[PDB]
């Protein structure tokens, strides 16, 4: 109780703890939508001038 | 074109001195194009 108890010493605060894990599954979402990936051909025409 | 009687009384082929001032010409075209939609977008078949 008086000299088992745990401290936050050195190391305990370093940076790399917040720099190693990204914060991509805190911010985005579950899309489970398919993307767009539309041609070119399809969009700008055929190009009948020649 | 500050004269009515010169205004009024003309030709076919003269105009007024302040038709000079129509210094703008704008042609227009109106046409036919096709606009697809397929798979959740949009697209204009004729490019040119």
């Amino acid at each position: 109780l008086l000299r088992g108890f745990e401290s936050s010493l050195r190391g305990s605060r370093v940076r790399t703890q917040i720099d190693d894990k990204s914060f991509i599954p805190y911010t985005w979402q579950m899309i489970d939508v398919p993307l767009a990936a539309a041609k070119t051909s399809f969009i700008a025409g055929l190009d009948t001038r020649q | 074109a500050t004269s009515p009687a010169a205004v009024l009384g003309n030709t076919e082929t003269v105009t007024a001195n302040t038709a000079t001032l129509l210094t703008a010409l704008n042609i227009y075209a109106k046409n036919y194009n096709v606009l697809r939609i397929m798979s959740g977008m949009g697209g204009l078949a004729y490019a040119n």
